């Protein structure tokens, strides 16, 4: 049996989730309140698959989910809304203020308390459990939740459990706009939690998705429902080989060691192809060439980070639904005879290949039209450093004068951390640069 | 859960808090006789933030009123909300203080602070997880300001870990309606920036000015400034009743507007305010929205805030709209007015967004800035003080009760380390 645990931490975590579910129940065919209609309807197969739903004697499938956050508010929004029917009554919530956007809050005092009963039910659910495969944890750095108390349960998670692949989703901070004044001390703590603990950390920037929507899907005006939504057909996209069956099935084991060429590098950039509106979906082939040289465009990337001002150390192209070896073979030598795509000397091969039967489900009411074919791209490359630099710029600019410093000593911090976490940020950048420089 | 214990001192405090609570039950639906007849659900959902349920499925605010004058509780008693209130959190006494600051906060008002603690103490054991107190009153007064100051010096002392708000009404360049208003605003700041944690200044002269050029309200009155302070009130809270894309605690917006400890005087504002016979023509948007929030005539602190730089603002809006529209326009402000932010904290601009609007209108919002024009108000202010101590103006009437040059003198010079520390980060040109 394969599965895999998601815990959800902070709002954008949670939100995430919800995204997550809704995709993952419309695709199983597993009804709000849990019952599948499909069993007394077919009467035999596999629907209801142990990756992410666990079956009860009643015929009632529930999700394998931890979703934690300090605000009663957001839970409580799921424990009122659909999906109130679909998941365990223990919810983790905090009856207590938030973080308040601060990392020594959400890791140091108030973070705990709360962390035994995760661990908790996170021991309960692996007990569960059969051949558990990983953790995927969705947080969002520049929160004080989703910071401290994603430090703690991740440092937790790798003292008890160690060996399981730990896979992290979170929202970087953007460039440019941004929601709170106190993001880059969030976002340079937690540098030490996404470098040691995590195994592969996957970062979206909401401008890139923001652009993507504008551009592709002619949505002038999108919220977060939409950015919830293409994350959930990433994550989708990423564990269907899991699920379904395929003529190249990628597991997660396999797909962390192609990608991950040293052990410090593990910041892979990711990518969708045809993010595309109903109305464009007709007048485009959308074939297997198109997808593929579409998830390279710089326009297209889930980060802002031209990826022409770097190089490509490694690539994995998923794809789903209709699509055969040969095209994907051709798309894959097209790409390699283009130049303005840089490899590392060092990576003859670069490309990982992986094929799914399934093809990708359209939520109802969304936004994303129905496609045959889709791919996903997940790629590690040099030009991250760039989306990490200007951030550590912020944080120079605001570690000069020590402003907003009170609040992070008020609750136990050190001074000197700040400083301790920029030299880290500082060696994963000259890392980043010094795997660079091809070998003379 | 998280629940505030409010507090209302002296007059413009009392009126000012009966506005408050009427708007409040107007937006959860609390009939005045205190039963519930909202229609949507979210209106109970968070109910216990601001009030306390009774036995008959009643509710009763968690309000603490206090005076030294019968007439203002009476007036309160009297009126359209006078029974939603508990009678036995009607502390006063008798011979208020006069407009003197020393009879407030020595001589009349140490006898009647053991019952008001008393009755603070017993609301607050009886809370589930305290968030904060939020106290409204006058700085120019007697009774509020002295009793308001002595009040928050206590509570804080017993209540160290949470979160202190007040709504300040203070002088004005030249609406004056007492005569030793510098005397008791001098003290009052110096009480304030010892122990608060955040402190809105309100000013009747801006009020007054919304009144009569945004609204064209021809006769305005009391009663329309404390619906302003209501509003903003209301939009300062928001986010802890009801839920929304992107929640914002009062903690958080501590957090992320007060960068230095000193620094928590805040110039609040409200958007939109149309006058009536307009909205027609307006169309509501976020852009309108965001252009009435920068407007310098939107303020209620009597500062224009073109004569310094923004330390940081924090936008709440409530009602059914898109982040990235939100997002663009707090770029798009940040960027064309360059100038008058400072540049050594990059996106000085907090973003927090409600999905329940107030009930007769599509969309709102409302304004936190804190910038360093607010240092004009101060400097204002010190200028009458030295005006009368040079002479010892009316002085005597505090040194009678128990005060000393020493303390005045002290008080002068902790507000002038306030408006030095202000004005250091008026310049442009520094740094990196
Ligand atoms: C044509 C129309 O839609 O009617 C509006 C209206 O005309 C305008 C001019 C209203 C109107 O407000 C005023 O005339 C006013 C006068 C002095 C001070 C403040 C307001 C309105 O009275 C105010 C009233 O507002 C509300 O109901 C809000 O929910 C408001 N409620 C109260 O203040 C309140 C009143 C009585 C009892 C309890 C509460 C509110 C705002 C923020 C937070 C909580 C509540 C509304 C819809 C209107 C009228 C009736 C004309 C405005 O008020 C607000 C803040 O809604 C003034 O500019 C705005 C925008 C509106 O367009
Ligand atoms: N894409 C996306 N981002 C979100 C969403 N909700 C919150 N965020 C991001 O989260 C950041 C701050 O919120 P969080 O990180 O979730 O903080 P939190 O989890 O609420 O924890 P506290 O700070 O203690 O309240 C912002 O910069 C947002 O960009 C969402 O629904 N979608
Ligand atoms: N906005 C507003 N201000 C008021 C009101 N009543 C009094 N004030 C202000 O309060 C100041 C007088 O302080 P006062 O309340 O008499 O002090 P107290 O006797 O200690 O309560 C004046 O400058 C008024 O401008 C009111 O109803 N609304
Ligand atoms: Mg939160």
């Amino acid at each position: 049996m394969r599965e895999c645990i998601s815990i959800h931490v902070g709002q954008a975590g949670v939100q995430i989730g919800n995204a997550c579910w809704e995709l993952y129940c419309l695709e199983h065919g597993i009804q709000p309140d849990g019952q599948m209609p499909s069993d007394k309807t077919i009467g035999g197969g596999d629907d209801s698959f142990n990756t992410f739903f666990s079956e009860t004697g009643a015929g009632k499938h529930v999700p394998r989910a931890v979703f934690v956050d300090l605000e009663p508010t957001v839970i409580d929004e799921v424990r009122t809304g659909t999906y109130r029917q679909l998941f365990h009554p223990e919810q983790l919530i905090t009856g207590k203020e938030d973080a308040a956007n601060n990392y020594a809050r959400g890791h140091y005092t108030i973070g705990k308390e709360i962390i035994d009963l995760v661990l908790d039910r996170i021991r309960k659910l692996a007990d569960q459990c059969t051949g558990l495969q990983g953790f995927l944890v969705f947080h969002s750095f520049g929160g004080g939740t989703g910071s401290g108390f994603t430090s703690l349960l991740m440092e937790r998670l790798s003292v008890d459990y160690g060996k399981k692949s730990k896979l992290e989703f979170s929202i970087y901070p953007a460039p440019q706009v941004s929601t709170a004044v106190v993001e880059p001390y969030n976002s340079i703590l937690t540098t030490h939690t996404t470098l040691e603990h995590s195994d592969c950390a996957f970062m979206v920037d909401n401008e890139a998705i923001y652009d993507i929507c504008r551009r592709n899907l002619d949505i002038e005006r999108p919220t977060y429902t939409n950015l919830n939504r293409l994350i959930s057909q990433i994550v989708s996209s990423i564990t269907a080989s899991l699920r379904f069956d395929g003529a190249l099935n990628v597991d997660l084991t396999e797909f962390q060691t192609n990608l991950v060429p040293y052990p410090r590098i593990h910041f892979p950039l990711a990518t969708y192809a045809p993010v595309i509106s109903a109305e464009k979906a007709y007048h485009e082939q959308l074939s297997v060439a198109e997808i593929t040289n579409a998830c390279f465009e710089p326009a297209n990337q889930m980060v802002k980070c031209d990826p022409r001002h770097g190089k490509y150390m490694a690539c994995c192209l998923l794809y789903r639904g209709d699509v055969v070896p040969k095209d994907v073979n051709a798309a894959i030598a097209t790409i390699k005879t283009k130049r303005s795509i840089q490899f590392v000397d060092w990576c003859p091969t670069g490309f990982k290949v992986g094929i799914n039967y399934q093809p990708p489900t359209v939520v109802p009411g969304g936004d994303l039209a129905k496609v045959q074919r889709a791919v996903c791209m997940l790629s590690n490359t040099t030009a991250i450093a760039e989306a990490w630099a200007r951030l550590d710029h912020k944080f120079d600019l605001m570690y000069a004068k020590r402003a907003f410093v009170h609040w992070y000593v008020g609750e136990g911090m050190e001074e000197g951390e700040f400083s301790e976490a920029r030299e880290d940020m500082a060696a994963l950048e000259k890392d980043y640069e010094e795997v660079g420089v091809d070998s003379v | 859960m998280r629940e505030i214990v409010h507090i209302q001192a002296g007059q413009c405090g009392n009126q000012i808090g009966a506005k408050f609570w009427e708007v409040i039950s107007d937006e959860h639906g609390i009939d005045p006789t205190g039963s519930y007849h909202g229609d949507s659900d979210l209106q109970l959902e968070r109910i216990n933030v601001y009030y306390n349920e009774a036995t008959g499925n009643k509710y009763v605010p968690r309000a603490i009123l206090v005076d030294l004058e019968p007439g203002t509780m009476d007036s309160v008693r009297s009126g359209p909300f006078g029974q939603i209130f508990r009678p036995d959190n009607f502390v006063f006494g008798q011979s208020g203080a006069g407009n003197n600051w020393a009879k407030g906060h020595y001589t009349e008002g140490a006898e009647l602070v053991d019952s008001v603690l008393d009755v603070v103490r017993k609301e607050s054991e009886s809370c589930d997880c305290l968030q904060g107190f939020q106290l409204t009153h006058s700085l120019g007064g007697g009774t509020g300001s002295g009793m308001g100051t002595l009040l928050i010096s206590k509570i804080r002392e017993e209540y160290p870990d949470r979160i202190m708000n007040t709504f300040s009404v203070m002088p004005s360049p030249k609406v004056s309606d007492t005569v030793v208003e510098p005397y008791n605003a001098t003290l009052s700041v110096h009480q304030l920036v010892e122990n608060t944690d955040e402190t809105y200044c309100i000013d009747n002269e801006a009020l007054y000015d919304i009144c009569f050029r945004t609204l064209k309200l021809t006769t305005p009155t009391y009663g329309d400034l404390n619906h302003l302070v209501s509003a903003t009130m209301s939009g300062v809270t928001t986010c802890l009743r009801f839920p929304g894309q992107l929640n914002a605690d009062l903690r958080k917006l501590a957090v992320n507007m007060v960068p230095f400890p000193r620094l928590h005087f805040f110039m609040p504002g409200f958007a939109p305010l149309t006058s009536r016979g307009s909205q027609q023509y307006r169309a509501l948007t976020v852009p309108e929205l965001t252009q009435q929030m920068f407007d310098s005539k939107n303020m209620m602190a009597a500062c224009d805030p073109r004569h310094g730089r923004y330390l940081t603002v924090a936008a709440i809006f409530r009602g059914r709209m898109s982040m990235k529209e939100v997002d663009e326009q707090m770029l798009n402000v940040q960027n064309k007015n360059s100038s008058y932010f400072v540049e050594w904290i990059p996106n000085n601009v907090k973003t927090a967004v409600c999905d329940i609007p107030p009930r007769g209108l599509k969309m709102s919002a409302t304004f936190i800035g804190n910038s360093t024009a607010i240092q004009e108000l101060f400097k204002r202010i010190s200028e009458q003080f030295t005006a009368m101590f040079r002479r010892k103006a009316f002085l005597h009437w505090y040194t009678g009760e128990g005060m000393d040059e020493m303390e005045f003198t002290e008080a002068e010079s902790n507000m002038n380390d306030l408006v030095s520390e202000y004005q250091q980060y008026q310049d442009a040109t520094a740094d990196e």
